[PDB]
């Protein structure tokens, strides 16, 4: 059992950066492996990154490989997803899920845990 | 001379081998750091094969003989004498290959010919190796565990000596010289060690060549050719696998829980080469032999079920100081890994109670087993648990193969 | 890591002049031990100057001692190497290296093996 919240985003321009964090609270919150997911009005929840539990190998989305890097920290529990050249189609609610000895799937299906969700909006 | 008492010297000389490691290891990473730990990965790795091809590989039959025929000395001379001309003989053999080859030997181990005069010094010191180890071979036989202890603890201490002396004047090159000669000087005290305990005469060590004894110490020639190529292929093609599905660090955590272990069991696997294999050796009816088997087996499977649990109630403090702290689910493998080992250490007593025997039939056997049985259970756990499925195959194979050893046991034992 | 560009090759004249450059990427040049080497067509490598990370001292090979000059621009992350009285026996192809003290000790500065970043190297030719 692990609560996760969601910090940063918002409006934004297209072209520049901005990171999210996910702060996992939980007992033993090392054993879960994260991803970051996002969604758009009327579609479902697209795979955007994720990181195995042990914190060694991470994925990417086809349209997400080289712009975003999400990264964790086992000390205090966080997971973040540095973004890179924003473009309007990034705007979207953005959660971060996790999955006891997981974080390998890129489906919504293989996740746990959820949060509440942050909003990003791209513009220009 | 006895199971706890040469436990207890090999303790000892593992801890001061051990301690010795790390404060050269941890020298190696401050000096030169990660681009000198990967440049000199393959390197290292050739340094622990000379260890045993060296020698071609007869350290096994030298215990094992030396105690057979301990009693008659014509027959003990001509054991060690052969013994020496085939060291001798195999380690001049390894210094041409070396000093002809030491362009492409270099290009293999660095990736560049710049270690050419490295490659052709070491031609010299895996001699040491070789007359070293041969000398704590000689010293097995008898279950000198004291008089092997002692010169592996003298031979630690000039050997970080010497790695310092090494670097500080070699630089990089040094180190890597230096970290050669710390199994190569062991050769010195072993030497000496030999006379002042006054068990063998040093005209003993003479080259000369008996024709029965060489075939004889060749069968573990072949031995030690076949426990260096099925079991590492294993872990080869493991690793490849646990590096398809996932990235390898995933590897890397694996690799560096499985070095927990290798650091730690030496504290009970050390010893079986110095007691159980020239005991059993000697041991001639199947009465006597399991009655050793038994009471070997009744030493070792709590004392590395204690060592066992005293490291799973470390393991974060492990994981520390030996590694670098990088990924702290590096504590869920040890659970795995742990039992494992208590069960693989009690499947080495079936092990070398085929060394004892010179047995090529249960040797190819038991290699060929533990590798079918890692292969199947690695292509069912490692794509799907990752770095955990790899130590869970690793526990899983041993658990079905030490019941396979005592189940062949009892129809051996019955006939 | 650290990356290294040769610059200034070419084909002079016997008892001629040439400078080499060596440029260094990264921060802490100033740490770093700089060498240059050299590789005649069919030979193995061969020590031909190297500039220490303090003092600015500086080594030099047999056959090149007197004639080359090895130099350190640590606000360029820039190594030098004024080539003069140049002779036939000095075509190579001239490459620079970086390195650590710890990797040169006392007596191993001249080593190819103490030198784990390397550059591409440029040619020079005599007469």
């Amino acid at each position: 059992q692990v609560q996760l919240v969601e910090s940063g985003g918002g409006l934004v321009q297209a072209g520049d950066s901005l990171t999210l964090s996910c702060a996992a609270s939980g007992r033993t919150a090392y054993r879960y492996g994260m991803g970051w997911f996002r969604q758009h009005p009327g579609k479902e929840r697209e795979f955007v990154a994720s990181i195995w539990w042990t914190g060694t190998t991470t994925y990417y989305a086809d349209s997400v490989k080289g712009r975003f890097t999400i990264s964790r920290d086992d000390v205090k529990n966080m997971v973040y997803l540095q973004m890179n050249s924003l473009k309007p189609e990034d705007t979207a609610v953005y959660y971060c899920a996790a999955k006891f000895y997981g974080g390998n799937s890129k489906r919504p299906g293989d996740y746990a845990y959820w949060g509440q969700g942050t909003q990003v909006t791209v513009s220009s | 001379v006895s199971l706890a008492k040469a436990s207890l010297w090999t303790a000892a000389s593992t801890l001061v081998k051990i301690g010795a490691g790390l404060l050269v290891g941890k020298l190696l990473a401050v000096s030169f750091g990660p681009a000198g730990l990967g440049l000199a990965a393959n390197f290292r790795q050739l340094i622990t094969v000379l260890g045993v091809l060296a020698g071609a590989g007869i350290f096994n039959g030298v215990t094992k003989y030396v105690a057979q025929y301990h009693d008659n000395p014509q027959q003990l001379r001509r054991v060690v004498g052969t013994s020496s001309a085939m060291v001798l003989g195999f380690s001049t053999l390894m210094a041409l290959v070396f000093v002809l080859a030491a362009a492409p030997i270099s290009q293999g181990l660095f990736g560049n010919t710049d270690y050419q005069g490295l490659v052709r010094l070491v031609a010299l010191v895996q001699m040491g190796i070789a007359w070293g180890n041969l000398l704590l071979a000689l010293m097995k036989g008898f279950r000198d565990a004291a008089g092997n202890a002692l010169s592996l603890i003298v031979g630690s201490l000039i050997g970080v000596l010497a790695y310092y002396v090494s670097y500080r004047l070699g630089g990089y090159e040094g180190a890597l010289l230096g970290l050669a000669l710390i199994p190569a000087l062991v050769v010195i005290p072993a030497a000496i060690m030999l006379i002042k305990r006054g068990v063998i005469p040093l005209s003993y060590l003479k080259p000369s060549w008996d024709n029965g004894l060489a075939g004889q110490l060749s069968k573990f020639t072949l031995m030690a050719l076949i426990t260096s190529v099925t079991l590492p292929v294993a872990y080869i093609m493991m690793r490849k696998l646990l590096a398809a599905q996932y990235s390898w660090d995933e590897v890397g955590i694996w690799q560096g829980v499985s070095s927990i272990s290798d650091a730690y069991l030496q504290f009970i696997t050390a010893s079986f080469s110095v007691y159980l294999l020239p005991t059993l050796s000697r041991l001639t009816e199947k009465r006597d032999i399991t009655r050793e088997v038994v009471k070997s087996l009744k030493f070792v499977l709590p004392a590395v079920a204690a060592a066992s649990f005293t490291v799973w109630l470390l393991r974060d403090f492990a994981i520390w100081l030996l590694l670098s702290n990088k990924f702290t689910a590096m504590r869920d493998l040890f659970a795995w890994q742990l039992v494992g080992d208590v069960l693989k250490v009690g499947a080495y007593v079936f092990g070398y109670l085929v060394i004892a025997k010179a047995s090529l039939r249960f040797y190819i056997l038991a290699e060929v087993s533990q590798f079918t049985l890692l292969m199947v259970f690695a292509h069912w756990l490692i794509p799907a648990h990752g770095a955990l499925g790899a130590a869970q195959a690793y526990m899983a194979t041993y658990i079905v193969y030490f019941s396979l050893c005592c189940g062949v046991f009892l129809l051996w034992r019955r006939r | 890591q650290v990356q290294l560009v040769e610059s200034g090759g070419g084909l002079v004249q016997a008892g001629g002049s040439l400078g080499l450059s060596c440029a260094a990427s990264g921060r802490t040049f100033s740490n770093y031990v700089m060498a240059w080497f050299r590789q005649a067509p069919g030979k193995e490598r061969e020590f031909v100057a190297r500039i220490s990370e303090s003092r600015g001292t500086t080594d030099y090979a047999d056959s090149v001692k007197g004639r080359f000059t090895i130099s350190r621009d640590n606000a360029k992350n820039t190594i030098y190497l004024q080539m003069n009285s140049l002779n036939p026996g000095d075509t190579a192809v001239y490459s620079c290296a970086a390195t650590l003290p710890a990797w040169t000790g006392i007596i191993g500065g001249r080593r190819p093996g103490n030198y784990p970043y390397w550059g591409q190297g440029t040619q020079v030719t005599v007469s």
